């Protein structure tokens, strides 16, 4: 796939969100098709209704409220938007891109009024045979890393190699995931074009490409064949050139990575190490997504709950839409057409979610699910960041959570 | 002998009826006048099936429609196959048509005529709704003029006290009625006229009738014929107090006698100078202001009452009055085409011109005084009166304009009143009317010599096969003309009865004014037959001919004097007649050897000419650029940190690039390749990521509103009731531009042959071939490792 | 019908990417469903009549595919398209013998290019959803199939099923069988069953009786003056484009119509002698960048550079007619294959006798003369 | 001036010896009267229609009394549904070739042009298209019609008819002058018809009709068969100067003089391009050159079997094995048979009535 943006396809996609989610509810419920009515106009009774939560106003203000607020797809209502009424209701979430679902009225023909939010329901989760786990016995160590991987100000990797030191000859882990980016596009040196010249290679680099190959794969093929790696990109990777959400995997033979033991992966990405269930995604839905908030009950809960229960709900990585801008300079960089396949694959809830943040580290069960924040592996400053390590006691439900020990460890 | 024979002369309408007046004979070989009503005649009207359609698919639709619009009980209808060449645009060359005969006489609406544009599912066109009834008869009987006319089935006991005529029938049916071959004609009564008149409103003071009562066209008439009877009607202009005067002690007691007289005359012809538009008015309007009860013996049909609108329509009125009787007006614009030595058409002028006979008018006032008490004045007034009552006719009979205009008549097939008192475009028209219907088509819905060119149009339709169907229907007419007019010039060196030449004569001028008469067919604006694109080739032939005329002039060292399409005036260079005539001789020769149907002649020999105009003179005769309009500038920043536009291998006052690499001037220092390509790498990213952030923008110039918000219906704009479109602010057209822009900065080839887009305006302050070439080679790797960043991106799109 | 029992009659109908249409289906999706298949319809018959090879049309009606008619999806909404733009389009052409021609022609046509462009494996499926020989009666017969197909396992039909393959002696022939072109007989057999389907949709028809099938069938339909443009002496100076959209213009009684009526007012025709030409042309000015910059021209359309929109085997017919040789021919493609039009047609200019406009084409040829 | 026929003897030949019932049976395809007979077209040629029986078929004929009449096809109504495949093969295309006859004479000798035009077509129609009712019937003067009868060849479209014709008429530019040029390989039933024909190439080319004995015929027709312009000009030059060779000295002449001109390792790319243009020639001269336009159309009108030719009073018969036009009766002749024997059967017409009722009762048991 090329750079097209097609605003029908996109339309589309957006369209199909409302609908898939208006199937999940009418099954979970139980309720007929004949239950659900257009919300954009009046009626004298009590409807279901479903659709993406939007802004009010098309050019918003930075900061929204639960008075500023608008609710549906093209059979629903066609695709018209009504303000949304939520002073009957005491306790909320929603964001930007929700798809939610509710039960109300428009009495007077300018607004929805909600009387209840139907919940979303959390997906499954997935099952393995006995014969399977049994192969899988015949603990686990997964440990997880994120770029950046060295710091604005040098290109310093020691931090790195003394990373790799350790679990080659100490952890010793089974499987090793690290997140880019590498070689960040955005990072002030490279940025600027203040890129020394390095006594250490014997022929300088010409390009990102090749400053990549001259310092990362030398060191990156120090790591012991026994621990299989896995690499995830960022859209802020200068050695990618696919910068859009959803994005393509990197090549390994370019990258010059032995095939002994380095598989590229798509971002986001979803796979098993033995049956359990990872879900990875390298946008930062946790920095990103802004809730409007009620109640005393929905505050005095964790942000980073509150979070990974939309994400789970909403069934894709980044559910925030128009996804965020950095301001031009980065961004989400969602490719709109392709939402679909940042969705959950199979419909499946993973065991592991992992999402790295530029927030604090963080690893926390929400739903039965693991959710995990190793943070940025080196801080800007240099100093020392952080890393997760993932230690797994080693048809039936993995029950992951109750098997799993999540340490973040400073790197 | 069994059938009612009638010479017909002229016409009229009435009721939906035709009615022919002529002449009978009788038992004692006297000619006396008769009528013939004609009921039974038919509008032929064709209709025009549809794509796919046939004629029997119309007759199933109109034919009924028809029948009760109109009250009939039957319609005659049939299929027929006619041919179309005229200019209506969407109708074939050939087709097959219904032809449908629609009555003159019906019992239901018969004023109300079929549109050619009638709305229908079977057919597009219709021919004919608006057939006149004269034309109707002459066209379907092939009648040609004033001939004899055999009529069977004639009913004697139908018409009652309906005319002025000695003899009145009927027929049921047109095809009752036929012509015959007979050349000869009966004699003529012919009433010359005369009316004095005095301004009060125009009234009438006196009237002279000369009566000639045995005018035979068959033999030249004799100079100065004397007449049979001669009188003269007057009243008193002011108060109330040769041949015959009649005292009368007004206008009304006048106007009574001169109908009653003009009734017993019966005359056929009735005799005068400028009738038509002049006197025949004043006679109409004064018998009509006067009450007078017999007016309509002015014609040959009987009226008790006027029409209700008389008081342009005054000619039809009187024009339909006098029906029965040939206006024979000397004046008129057939008399004066007869007359062209003439300049002013006076009475005193045509009788000097054309009989060469000398009279001195008087210039009666009856306004005057004197002509209420001097018995004297009156008595010359009436002798003025008489004098040119007398000479009219005399002038109409050497003018040969009876013969002439009969000839021309039974040569275009029209009425012999519309050639007396109507232009030429009447022969034009039933001359063609009568050629194609009868072929199967469908015709229109209502010393200096001067030389003759009056040939040159139908010499050219005739040579180039000139047709409405284009040898076409219009040169093969033309051709018969010409021919029959040598026929008749061959049988006149030969004759030797003067009678029998004079005939030939005048057979062979009404032949040639014929042919030279036919281009007004095609080029007269307001023709039946009227074709701008026929009208224009033969003119532009016409020019060509005569371009070419004088050319040929000039090989013989003649002077072209004047010249138009009529006529050329040519010097010829000579003292003498015999020199003169030789020379023109031989200019006649020269013209037809390269124009075989081009004949001039010479009509003016002029032994001196002081010329001024065409008739005013005297004289003694003798007898990539665009694709990046809109891309940004790539910025690079200085490894000092100075920020500049890098143009590729071009002048500016930031950097340079030497032959060791990129230099920035504000420093000095050299850029390495990866301090170049990191920058362009980062600038591409930064508006990959732009275009990804998916701005929106409105068309709707009254909203533009700007947003990342998309509608599930993409393309609507999110303002309520704006009906504007939204587009990626930052289209995939754009980026792809930016990016081929980038590529063009390091495209060596691109660089060397200097088509990279200017970084800087000459107004900007910032403002900065074999150097370049050198310098882009030198630094060719540095170029295609920049190129190859692009290109990461370029082949990903 | 449930969606459930829809779903599985479709899924049965189409176990196969193709389809004879043999059962029916079981207003805005009506119309455009029916007018998206009409294009492509019309888009292979325009293809058709200019002579293009089967995979010069396969390669122009790929995009228009996935585009308005989606084939190898395993959409159920992109098959029901096809279905039901099919049976549509019965219901338009049904009703005369002209409309079902036409429509049977560019259907089968349609048939054709979809077969080649499925796999081996779903073509093999197609026709499961031609009678092998034995091993002995190839042995006996095996010198004379060697020999008819040596210039080009055998199947033996009836040589009236592969008449194409007869005239041109690519098949064997012994006692009334041919020794084989499956497509062939599966395309007659498709043609010969829509011809007597659409046969009987028109008997059924009035039952049914309306703006749309009405609408839809209906879719399927001075030394310079207005005669010397015509002729020889004066068009010997035109251009290609010239001469492309006189010659359509002849042939067929907007964009062509204003590049022709402004290069004829250039070259001096007068305004009342343009009317007569057009009036008379309807029987029933810009320079070579702004005709370059018009939409391009599609099937119907002779607007646009001749150098940029006809194929070189047309290019080369033209100029082989125009006397040029053959490096001459190879010059000019060359600047066509570079993008350089008004080159191309520079060098036409000169080889037939830089201009980048047609009116001074016209007034350099004209200018040779005088 | 041997007149044609008179008027008479046409009225007489169609009174008492032209065979109606066999005709009518033979284009009925039943014994009972049919649709194929009572819907079948016939036009009629006269010196200056559609038939319901025997009875109404010969008393149509004999009272219009034509000159000739030509069989159409079957109709859906009363005068196309269904019509005989049809060839004609005239000597007009062999003209070059022979030297026995000239303008519209024919002999035994240029016969064998018919007779092998007529084996090959049949061999092609037996082996190939698997027909078996079909009948040559002789033009009348020099030429031979084809009446393929197979109800399978009946029902041929105009388009498989036109495909039927394109497979048997191989030499389709007629142009002498030229080298035919023909596609290699050659198609198995090309390669067949060179067999059938080679035999007959020494036997009635370069020794009966021996038309290249003729230099300037030599010229015209024998060297522009063959390939390369260095042998055509040495052969030209090399027949000038030994004048009035034989047609099979000029055929051995072809051989040695490119055996002197081509050697090295191409000549046997010569060699085997001289043999194709040989072979070329042998087609060129013998091969069937059918009128294609006859064959092409079901509504061809083509003369009936049995008419009278009306410049050489010939019967138009049934043609087998043993024929040659010498053996056509003509209508004088069966005339003076028959004031001897009012009977037609002692007439020597009765000979082809018996084979071609032979051959209707063999089609009508097909059908
Ligand atoms: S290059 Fe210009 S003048 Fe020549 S054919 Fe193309 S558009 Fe016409």
């Amino acid at each position: 796939r090329t750079m097209r943006q097609n605003l029908q396809e996109a339309s589309d996609v957006l369209d199909d969100q409302i609908e898939s989610f208006t199937k999940i509810i009418q099954n979970h419920y139980k309720l007929s098709p004949n239950d659900f009515a257009d919300p954009t106009i009046q009626s004298q009774s009590e409807i279901y209704a479903v659709g993406r939560i939007v802004p009010d106003s098309p050019t918003y203000d930075k900061f929204l409220n639960p008075e500023s607020l608008s609710l549906t797809s093209r059979m629903g209502g066609v695709g018209r938007r009504v303000r949304l009424d939520l002073s009957q209701v005491n306790e909320l979430s929603f964001f930007l891109g929700q798809i939610v679902a509710f039960k109300g009225k428009n009495a007077n023909g300018d607004y929805f009024t909600v009387n209840s939010i139907l919940p979303l329901p959390y997906p499954n989760s997935p099952v393995s045979t006995s014969q399977e786990l049994q192969e899988f016995q015949a603990s686990l160590k997964v440990i997880v890393t994120c770029g950046p991987y060295f710091a604005n100000d040098n290109f310093s990797l020691e931090l790195l190699q003394e990373f790799i030191d350790s679990i080659n000859n100490e952890v010793k882990p089974h499987v090793l995931i690290m997140f880019g980016p590498f070689i960040d596009i955005t990072h002030p040196l490279i940025a600027s074009g203040k890129l020394p010249n390095f006594p250490q290679f014997k022929t300088q680099p010409k390009t990102l490409d090749e400053l990549f190959l001259k310092l990362f794969t030398p060191i990156l093929k120090t790591i012991s064949p026994h621990i299989q790696t896995v690499l995830i990109p960022s859209t802020k990777d200068a050695i990618s050139n696919h910068a859009a959400y959803p994005q393509a995997s990197l090549i390994r033979k370019a990258l010059q990575l032995p095939k002994r033991n380095f598989k590229c992966m798509a971002n986001p990405s979803s796979f098993q190490i033995n049956e359990i269930y990872f879900g990875c995604s390298n946008v930062d839905t946790f920095k990103d997504l802004k809730e409007v908030i009620k109640g005393g009950t929905t505050s005095s809960r964790y942000r980073l709950d509150r979070v990974s229960e939309h994400i789970l709900q909403q069934r894709r990585y980044y559910p925030i839409f128009p996804g965020s801008i950095r301001t031009h300079i980065s961004g989400a960089d969602l490719d709109v057409s392709y939402l679909g396949l940042t969705e959950f694959v199979g419909g499946f809830s993973p065991d592991i979610m992992i999402i790295p943040s530029e927030l604090q580290h963080f690893a926390r069960v929400v739903q039965n699910v693991v959710v995990i924040n190793p943070g940025r592996f080196i801080r800007a400053t240099g100093n020392r960041g952080s890393y997760a390590q993932i230690t797994v006691q080693c048809v039936y439900l993995h029950n992951v959570w109750k098997r799993a020990r999540v340490d973040l460890i400073a790197s | 002998t069994d059938t009612f024979q009638m010479f017909w002369l002229d016409y009229c309408e009435v009721n939906n009826t035709l009615i022919l007046f002529g002449k009978v004979k009788l038992k004692d070989d006297n000619c006396v006048s008769a009528m013939v009503q004609i009921n039974g005649l038919c509008r032929e009207l064709f209709f025009l099936p549809r794509e796919g359609k046939t004629p029997t698919d119309i007759h199933e639709e109109i034919i009924p429609l028809l029948m009760d619009k109109y009250g009939l009980d039957n319609i005659r209808a049939k299929p027929q196959k006619m041919k179309y060449s005229f200019e209506l645009p969407d109708i074939p060359s050939e087709s097959d048509y219904l032809k449908v005969l629609l009555p003159y006489q019906t019992p239901k609406s018969s004023r109300d005529t079929i549109p050619s544009d009638l709305s229908s599912d079977t057919f597009y066109h219709v021919f004919g709704g608006n057939s006149n009834i004269f034309e109707s008869f002459v066209i379907q009987n092939r009648i040609m003029g004033p001939c004899w006319l055999d009529i069977k089935g004639a009913d004697f006991n139908s018409i009652r006290n309906a005319s002025h005529c000695a003899v009145e029938v009927s027929v049921d049916k047109p095809q009752n009625i036929t012509p015959t071959t007979t050349k000869t004609m009966p004699n003529l009564r012919c009433l010359s006229l005369s009316i004095q008149t005095l301004m009060n409103k125009q009234e009438i003071v006196s009237i002279t009738l000369s009566a000639y009562r045995n005018i035979s066209l068959d033999s030249p008439i004799p100079e100065n014929i004397k007449p049979d009877d001669l009188c003269t009607l007057v009243r008193p202009p002011q108060s109330t107090s040769p041949g015959r005067v009649r005292l009368f002690n007004n206008e009304k007691a006048m106007l009574s006698c001169f109908c009653a007289m003009l009734k017993v005359e019966d005359p056929d012809v009735i005799i005068g100078h400028r009738l038509q538009n002049v006197y025949l008015d004043v006679l109409a309007h004064r018998m009509h202001d006067l009450n007078i009860p017999t007016f309509s013996s002015i014609g040959r049909r009987l009226r008790r009452t006027w029409p209700e609108k008389f008081g342009n329509m005054n000619h039809f009125f009187i024009s339909d009055i006098c029906s029965g009787r040939l206006i024979c007006d000397i004046a008129n614009e057939m008399g004066q085409s007869l007359t062209p030595k003439c300049q002013s058409w006076d009475l005193s002028e045509m009788y000097q011109v054309t009989c060469e006979k000398e009279h001195k008018p008087l210039d009666i006032d009856y306004q005057n005084p004197q002509y209420q008490n001097d018995v004297n004045s009156m008595t010359m007034a009436l002798q003025e009166n008489i004098t040119n009552c007398m000479i009219s006719a005399e002038v109409s009979y050497r003018i040969q304009l009876l013969t002439l205009t009969k000839q021309l008549t039974n040569l275009a097939g029209n009425a012999w009143a519309q050639t007396l008192g109507g232009t030429r475009a009447g022969r034009n028209e039933y001359i063609l009317l009568h050629e194609f219907s009868r072929n199967g088509f469908i015709v229109p819905d209502k010393y200096v010599l001067v030389m003759d060119f009056n040939s040159l149009y139908p010499s050219i339709i005739q040579e180039f096969n000139i047709c409405f169907t284009t040898q076409g229907v219009l040169p093969r007419l033309l051709a018969n003309l010409v021919d029959r007019r040598r026929e008749v010039k061959k049988v006149m060196k030969t004759e030797t009865d003067p009678h029998k030449r004079v005939q030939c004569d005048i057979r062979q001028q009404a032949l040639k004014l014929t042919a030279n008469s036919m281009y007004g067919c095609l080029g007269y604006v307001n023709s039946r037959f009227y074709a701008k694109p026929l009208a224009m080739l033969v003119t532009n032939k016409g020019r060509e001919i005569l371009m070419n005329t004088r050319q040929l002039a000039e090989s013989m060292n003649l002077l072209v004097v004047y010249g138009d399409t009529d006529s050329v005036m040519i010097d010829t260079g000579c003292d003498n007649y015999a020199d003169a005539i030789k020379i023109g001789l031989g200019f006649k020769r020269l013209v037809n050897e390269r124009y075989r149907l081009l004949e001039i002649d010479i009509d003016n020999v002029f032994k001196k000419l002081l010329l001024h105009a065409k008739k005013k003179y005297a004289a003694l005769t003798v007898n990539d650029v665009e694709r990046f309009k809109d891309t940004v500038t790539l910025e690079l920043s200085c490894p000092c940190d100075k920020r500049f536009p890098f143009g590729g291998i071009v002048s500016s006052n930031y950097y340079r690039v030497s032959y060791n690499g990129l230099q920035c001037k504000h420093c000095e220092q050299l850029f390495t390749p990866l301090q170049l390509t990191s920058q362009i790498e980062h600038s591409i990213r930064a508006h990959i990521s732009l275009y990804y952030a998916g701005w929106l923008q409105c068309d709707d110039s009254t909203c533009g509103i700007v947003t990342r918000q998309v509608s599930v219906f993409g393309k609507r704009c999110l303002n309520d009731g704006c009906t504007g479109v939204m587009r990626y602010k930052y289209s995939d057209k754009q980026l792809y531009n930016q990016l081929l822009y980038f590529d063009s900065l390091f495209d060596c080839e691109k660089n060397k042959k200097q088509e990279l887009k200017p970084i800087y305006l000459p107004d900007d302050l910032d403002y900065p071939e074999s150097s370049i070439k050198a310098l882009t080679e030198q630094n060719r790797e540095l170029m295609e490792t920049g190129r190859s960043v692009v290109q990461k991106y370029l082949n990903d799109c | 019908s449930s969606s459930e029992e829809e779903k599985k009659l479709y899924a049965r109908l189409y176990e196969s990417k193709l389809s004879f249409y043999d059962l029916p289906p079981q207003l805005e999706q009506f119309e455009i469903w029916a007018i998206d298949r009409l294009k492509i319809l019309l888009e292979i018959e325009s293809c058709l009549s200019r002579n293009k090879s089967i995979k010069e049309i396969e390669t122009i009606i790929k995009p228009q595919f996935q585009k308005l008619l989606p084939f190898n999806t395993e959409s159920l909404e992109d098959r029901k398209k096809d279905y039901y733009s099919h049976f549509i389009l019965r219901l338009c052409f049904c009703r005369s013998k002209e409309l079902r021609e036409k429509f049977v022609r560019a259907e089968t046509f349609l048939f054709k290019i979809r077969f080649n462009m499925l796999t081996s494996t779903d073509q093999t499926k197609f026709v499961q959803s031609l009678q092998f020989i034995s091993n002995e009666e190839k042995a006996e017969l095996s010198h004379q199939l060697y020999q008819t197909v040596s210039a080009s396992k055998f199947i033996k039909l009836p040589f009236e099923n592969v008449i194409e393959l007869v005239g041109n002696r690519l098949v064997f022939l012994k006692d009334g069988y041919a020794y084989l072109q499956q497509l062939n007989l599966l395309s007659n057999e498709f043609a010969s069953k829509l011809n007597q389907e659409l046969i009987k949709t028109y008997q059924y028809l009035p039952r049914l009786n309306l703006p749309i099938l009405n609408h839809l069938s209906s879719g399927y339909t001075d030394e310079i003056n207005a005669q010397s443009v015509w002729s020889e002496e004066i068009s010997s100076n035109y251009p290609l484009c010239i001469k492309n959209l006189m010659e359509g213009l002849k042939k067929n009684h907007y964009y062509g119509r204003q590049q022709l009526s402004l290069f004829l007012k250039g070259i001096g025709l007068s305004a009342d002698e343009a009317l007569k030409f057009w009036s008379e042309a309807f029987t029933n000015p810009w320079d070579c960048h702004t005709i370059l910059s018009k939409p391009r021209p599609g099937r119907g359309d002779y607007h646009g550079c001749p150098f940029r929109d006809w194929s070189h085997e047309r290019l080369s017919a033209e100029l082989r007619s125009m006397k040029l040789t053959q490096a001459q021919i190879i010059s000019v493609l060359d600047s066509c294959q570079k993008g350089e039009y008004t080159i191309a047609c520079t060098k036409v200019f000169e080889m037939t006798h830089h201009i980048a406009h047609p009116n001074l084409y016209f007034e350099r040829s004209r200018q040779l003369q005088k | 001036k041997t007149n044609g026929p008179s008027s008479s003897d046409m009225e007489y030949y169609y009174k008492s010896l032209y065979p109606f019932k066999h005709i009518f049976n033979w284009l009925n395809h039943s014994p009972k009267p049919s649709r194929d007979m009572i819907n079948r077209e016939f036009a009629m040629a006269f010196r200056s229609n559609s038939f319901n029986s025997v009875q109404d078929f010969k008393a149509q004929i004999e009272k219009a009394n034509p000159d000739r009449f030509e069989i159409g096809a079957i109709y859906n109504k009363p005068p196309a549904l269904e019509k005989e495949l049809v060839f004609d093969i005239d000597m007009d295309d062999y003209d070059a070739f022979r030297t026995c006859c000239s303008g519209a004479q024919v002999c035994s000798k240029c016969w064998k042009f018919i007779s092998l035009a007529m084996k090959i077509t049949n061999t092609a129609l037996r082996e190939d298209f698997g027909y078996k009712d079909f009948i040559w019937v002789f033009s009348g003067r020099r030429g031979a019609h084809c009446w393929v009868s197979d109800k399978r060849a009946r029902a041929l479209t105009d388009v498989q008819r036109r495909n039927v014709l394109d497979y048997v008429n191989v030499i389709r530019d007629r142009n002498t002058d030229k080298r035919l040029a023909l596609k290699r390989p050659y198609h198995p039933h090309l390669a067949r018809s060179l067999e059938q024909l080679k035999p007959f190439f020494v036997s009635i080319m370069l020794e009966e009709q021996n038309p290249w004995e003729d230099d300037q015929h030599a010229i015209q027709t024998l060297l522009p068969a063959l390939y390369d312009k260095q042998l055509i000009d040495s052969l030209k030059k090399y027949w000038l100067d030994n004048p009035r060779r034989s047609s099979k000295e000029k055929w051995n002449d072809i051989d040695q003089i490119a055996t002197s001109l081509f050697k090295g390792p191409k000549q046997d790319s010569h060699i085997i391009k001289l043999r194709e243009c040989k072979e070329d020639l042998v087609l060129m001269t013998l091969y069937p050159k059918l009128d294609v336009e006859v064959t092409k159309q079901t509504i061809h009108l083509l003369k009936a079997p049995f008419c009278i030719h009306p410049a050489t009073g010939n019967v138009c018969v049934p043609i087998d094995e043993s024929f040659a036009p010498e053996k056509a009766p003509k209508l004088i002749d069966l005339q003076t048979e028959m004031e001897k024997n009012n009977d037609v059967s002692l007439t020597a017409l009765q000979p082809f009535i018996n084979q071609f009722q032979a051959y209707v009762s063999s089609l009508l048991k097909n059908e």
